[PDB]
RNA sequence: ACGAGACUCUGGCAUGCUAACUAGUUACGCGACCCCGGUCGGCGUAACUUCUUAGAGGGACAAGUGGCGUUCAGCCACCCGAGAUUGAGCAAUAACAGGUCUGUGAUGCCCUUAGAUGUCCGGGGCUGCACGCGCGCUACACUGACUGGCUCAGCGUGUGCCUACCCUACGCCGGCAGGCGCGGGUAACCCGUUGAACCCCAUUCGUGAUGGGGAUCGGGGAUUGCAAUUAUUC
């Protein structure tokens, strides 16, 4: 009887999430624990069976992506391994919870989807789903990662990394965040 | 005691090319300066000395499995083939440069000819093999 | 006394593990290797998963050698670690009372599915007109 | 969704018409009464046909039958 | 608005190299492609710095990769 | 025989000469 | 007398009838008999084009013979061996006689 | 328990028409087709044209 | 052994040519008409010299040697079938051929081809593919 | 030199080498399982082969 | 009554049944090696079907539970279960000026038939370029390239009738493409335990149209074939 489930090295156990309306959709928590970000499968045969399924083996199906890297899944897996090191050297807690809030400050709680006919842009303001949510988080997060990651020195581990404390607090210099405003904001216009 | 199998061949090969270096009774041949190992490859390896841990690996490949001539050596040794505009291909290595490794352990005592084409470890070849897979054990222990 | 022996398969796609548990010693390892080295070292731990998910004490008293052959990579480590947990359940209910078994069976069942049933997932036949099983090929207009 | 056909509703109105006293309420049993009183040339048939004795006792053991 | 031609250097200078010397150990993060990026040096040698600084015991490691390499500073106590 | 065409061999030619 | 005799045929069960109706044979006979070694089943798949055109949509079509191996081993001579597979053979089995 | 006869080209005139004479009980699908309907096709040599003849 | 030294030589004046002294002493070779990423491994391994080092730190002793293996090949232990100019159409004599080399047997190559009055000759001066490829949907960029 | 000349070239090879058993014609022949047919004949006569068609 | 369904093939499972030295497993003995045990597709033989092969049977039916609905047909969720919507095959009446006379010694009419619009041989062309279009292959990089090492499959095909031309293990020479004797297979028997690639590990490279990309072009060397120029291919 194991009292603690670590990734290799890391707890995942003592993690608390802010938000109520994300606590049954994020899955790190005693029941969802395993020691890799890489599951057997079979999360996608149902409507709801993929909020079953642990954020990293989300976040590790989401990263890869752009034809090339498609079907590369080990490599993710390190790839996010190295990044929860560079998340655990540069603030000294457990990279779950910094995982767990950038997640929730960076996913749209508005969004305006398109009405009417063509001609003209008329949009309505709608209110968007939980899991949706962490959908739009994890693939801003991603997109934000491989466009930093792209035709520059710095590598994946780096640029997959310290988005994700810019997203822990909303530093206004991050791929989600301002994504995040301007789908905000555009909903606030059509309102 | 241990055997090839409980240690990792990544440290084990550098090992017996190291050790294979250091007896020097393999008689490299001459060309071995500017030859390419493959009719797929771009350069030339960029290691100052291939042929010891080639040798290391045609040892303990055999110890693996005996009973590989030339031929059956040459798929071991080959990979991806690329060429440029056309897709990709698989391709084989170069028959001589395994062909002259054989003749090297074959001079060498460690590797005799094997009855139905086939080419096997002499037991002081096991020997040599046991005994530094148990220093390689020892030293990572 | 008489040899106590079981045989146990497991299958992913197509890579079957077939385990042979028996009395002796504590130690496990497949093909001559060890469970602690096998390429590609990223899936060490899912390897691992029964022996520390389960305990030693629970392989201490038996020692299993697996034959495998078919499937990748990922497929063989999956068809190993299916096939140690229904192996180890198999002996345990052979040779042992049933209150193991069900102590063993409740834990496994409960961190993960797949650790005891096998996949019912192979690849479909592709068909005329696209480079796949389902996609077809880019249509021309004009 | 799984709609039964009129031949499978047909035999299997017919084989309560016919016997009523060695059916029942357990599918095996009276798959295999269907299977030994019948000529079914396939087991899927056989399965739908057993299917639908065991729907039609449910209705009945509860009131009157209008067909 | 400008591409920003890079023109990193091969081997270091007089100051490049005590001002690392005497800074880069009392980073949080270090890595080669950061050091580059902050010291304007090439790829190959901010690596080959870094096991120069790890072979004089001023620098240690955490993790070894073929992609990614990771620095630390020094605990205090 | 010396030749010995094989066992698929053998069903094409009798469907042939059958046909 | 180390015999191995191979049975084929197109059908499966004609060619499982005379198997079968040469195993009770050598069992009627009081006989040392193996039993039937089933072999893989090779498939010989031609794919064509529906159409003698090359106009219309690409549709092809798929043709499939299946071939079905049985072995026999027994222990008597040619003679036995003859009075028993000559009467009453399927018309799509086929046999051969070897001695080893 | 069933058949029909199709001829099919030339039929008195110049452009081709069928006639098809259908009776009985007759399956199209399925494998049953294969040994419930066995199928003939024949040509017929005219001095006009050719014809053909489909039984089953 | 890191630290850089002093007479470091930026821009390399050798064989008429441009190098960079950034780059390393197999790669920055490369610049020379006539010598590609396989001649030059092969000039840097009959010499003595190091191949990690960067090509802006070498000195004059060194760089002549190994202008001395590219210049003078067959008879400093060099293969034949490794040179680019095998059996030459006037004298047959085996070279590793220079950069303004190449450009003058090239123009005289085709001189040849336009005097002998060849189809490939005839090719070359009208601006065609000579190697024998379909070119009716493909080559655009011959003018407009 | 008519006799000689007639069949000068040789066939030992090439798509004239092979010519369909049914109708004698050189374009769309089936090599496969010696049988060197045209793929519509083959089509036509591939019942009584043994050929059947349940994929 | 037809069509759909019903039906056929394949995939998912049965530690129960029938049988395998052309598939194997486990035991026992003899071997080689390390330090009392472990490894070996090294050798041989006492049972057996765990893997594999393919035959007969079994299994899944909206069968059970809780809701919804003329308590109608039926629908949803869930427990136990290898599956609670696998994929293909066949595919009705009626027709389209749909395609094929260049698949046929299948074909009506029309034309030609010796100076042949038939046949055969030698050479050329179908490849020719101001330009446009469609299906595709390669890349624009450092989630990458190069060099070594590590380790993992399945449909298959194979010595031919006038058909000469098959798949290759082993030993030798050579950078490689490549060259004769050397043995196996009419096939779970031999190529072959098909040491497949993408992956994985360790250096080298560092944002530069660079070690990305390999188009264009020059020279040389090989096999096929009677013959390769308007490079067949490498």
């Amino acid at each position: 009887t194991p009292d603690i489930k670590l990734f290799g090295k890391w707890s995942t156990d003592d993690v608390q999430i802010n938000d109520i309306s994300l606590q049954d959709y994020i899955a790190v928590k005693e029941k969802y624990a395993k020691y890799l970000p890489h599951s057997a499968g079979r999360y996608a045969a149902k409507r709801f069976r993929k909020a079953q399924c642990p954020i990293v083996e989300r976040l590790t199906n989401s990263m890869m992506m752009h034809g090339r890297n498609n079907g590369k899944k080990l490599m993710t897996v390190r790839i996010v391994k190295h990044a929860f090191e560079i998340i655990h050297l540069l603030t000294g807690e457990n990279p779950l919870q910094v995982l767990v809030n950038a997640i929730i400050n960076s996913g749209p709680r508005e969004d305006s989807t398109r009405i009417g006919r063509a001609g003209t842009v008329r949009r309505q303001a709608v209110d968007v789903s939980p899991l949706r949510r962490v959908n739009q988080a994890i693939w801003l997060l991603c997109t934000g990662a491989r466009e930093a990651a792209f035709r520059n020195i710095k590598t994946i581990a780096e640029c997959l990394a310290d988005e994700l404390i810019n997203a822990a607090k909303g530093s206004s210099n991050s791929y989600a965040i301002k994504k995040k405003d301007e789908l905000e904001r555009v909903a606030k216009s059509n309102r | 005691g241990v055997t090839v199998k409980d240690v990792n061949q990544q440290e084990f090969v550098r090992a017996l090319a190291a050790f294979l270096k250091k007896s020097g009774k393999l008689k490299v041949p001459e060309w071995v300066d500017t030859v390419k190992l493959a009719k797929h490859k771009e350069l030339a390896p960029y290691d100052e000395n291939w042929f010891y841990t080639r040798a290391a690996s045609t040892a303990r490949h055999l110890y693996l499995r005996g009973g590989a001539g030339v031929g059956s050596m040459t798929k071991i040794y080959g990979g991806r083939q690329r060429n440029g505009v056309m897709p990709s291909h698989f391709s084989r290595g170069s028959k001589s440069v395994a062909r002259r490794v054989l003749q090297a352990l074959e001079g060498l005592k460690m590797v005799e000819k094997d009855q139905d084409w086939g080419r096997k470890l002499t037991p002081q070849g096991q020997r040599d093999l046991d005994r530094i897979a148990g220093q390689v054990a020892a030293a990572k222990k | 006394g008489p040899l106590q022996s079981v045989q146990v398969f497991g299958r992913k796609k197509t890579a079957t593990a077939v385990a042979h548990c028996k009395r002796g010693n504590g130690l496990i390892k497949v093909n001559g290797r060890p469970l602690e080295m096998i390429e590609p070292r990223t899936l060490q731990y899912k390897l691992l998963e029964p022996v520390l998910l389960l305990g030693k004490e629970r392989f201490a008293g038996v020692d299993i050698r697996v034959r495998v052959k078919g499937g990748g990579h990922v497929a063989q480590i999956y068809a190993i670690r299916q096939s140690i947990s229904k192996a180890l359940v198999a002996y345990y209910q052979k040779y042992v009372d049933e209150a193991s078994k069900k102590e063993i069976k409740d834990i496994l069942i409960q961190y993960d599915r797949t650790l005891l049933v096998a996949d019912p997932r192979r690849c479909e036949s592709k068909k005329f007109g696209g480079p796949g099983a389902r996609a077809r090929y880019q249509k021309s207009y004009r | 969704g799984r709609v039964r056909t009129k031949t499978v509703k047909k035999a299997a109105r017919v084989i309560i018409e016919k016997y009523y006293t060695r059916l029942g309420n357990d599918f095996h049993t009276n798959k295999r009464v269907c299977e030994e009183i019948a000529i079914i040339p396939s087991k899927k048939l056989r399965n739908k046909i057993a299917g639908y004795v065991t729907h039609l006792m449910k209705r009945i053991q509860r009131g009157p039958v209008r067909g | 608005k400008v591409r920003d031609k890079l023109n990193n250097l091969v081997l270091f200078d007089k100051a490049t190299y005590d001002k690392l010397c005497k800074e880069v150990p009392n980073y949080k993060l270090i890595t080669p492609a950061v050091v580059s990026e902050r010291l304007k040096i090439r790829g190959s040698l901010a690596r080959a710095a870094l096991q120069e600084l790890l072979s004089k015991g001023l620098i240690k490691l955490v993790s070894k990769h073929r992609a990614q390499v990771i620095y630390t500073r020094n605990t205090k106590g | 025989m010396a030749v010995q065409i094989s066992k698929k061999r053998k069903f094409v030619a009798d469907g042939i000469f059958k046909a | 007398h180390r015999i191995r005799i191979t049975l084929t045929s197109r059908n499966v069960k004609s060619l499982e009838k005379v198997c079968a109706d040469l195993i009770r044979g050598a069992k009627e006979k009081n006989l040392k008999v193996k039993g039937p070694v089933r072999m893989p089943t090779k498939t010989l798949r031609i794919t064509t084009r529906k159409t003698p055109c090359g106009e219309g949509s690409k549709t092809w079509d798929r043709f499939q013979m299946r071939i079905h191996k049985r072995l026999i081993d027994l222990h008597s001579p040619s003679e036995i061996v003859k009075q028993i597979t000559s009467i009453s053979i399927e018309p799509g089995v086929e046999v051969e006689v070897t001695i080893a | 328990k069933g058949c029909e006869v199709v001829v099919s080209g030339k039929l008195r005139g110049q452009r081709a028409k069928s006639m098809k004479f259908v009776d009985g009980l007759m399956i199209h699908s399925g494998d049953p087709v294969n040994y419930y309907v066995d199928t003939a096709v024949r040509h017929v040599l005219l001095r006009q044209g050719v014809l053909g003849i489909k039984v089953k | 052994s890191l630290v850089i030294p002093e007479k470091f030589q930026h821009i390399l004046r050798v064989l008429n040519t441009n190098i960079d002294g950034r780059r390393k002493i197999a790669f920055a070779i490369t610049a020379i008409k006539g010598v590609g990423r396989r001649y030059a491994h092969v000039v840097l391994r009959k010499a003595d010299i190091d191949l990690t080092k960067r090509a802006g730190e070498l000195t004059e002793d060194e760089v002549e040697r190994v202008i001395t293996i590219m210049q003078n090949p067959r008879q400093y232990k060099i293969p034949d079938w490794f040179l680019n100019r095998q059996k030459d159409v006037k004298d047959g004599k085996y070279s590793q051929v220079l950069a303004n080399g190449l450009d003058n047997k090239l123009r005289e190559d085709l001189e040849r081809l336009k005097k002998i009055r060849a189809h490939r000759g005839l090719r070359h001066f009208w601006g065609l593919r000579v190697r024998g490829q379909h070119t009716k949907t493909t080559g655009r960029r011959g003018r407009t | 030199g008519h006799q000689q000349l007639y069949w000068s070239h040789p066939r030992k090879f090439g798509q004239g080498s092979r010519s369909c058993r049914v109708c004698s014609n050189r374009h769309g022949l089936i090599r496969k399982y010696g049988l060197n047919m045209c793929r519509q004949c083959f089509r036509q006569y591939a019942k009584d082969i043994g050929f059947i068609k349940l994929d």
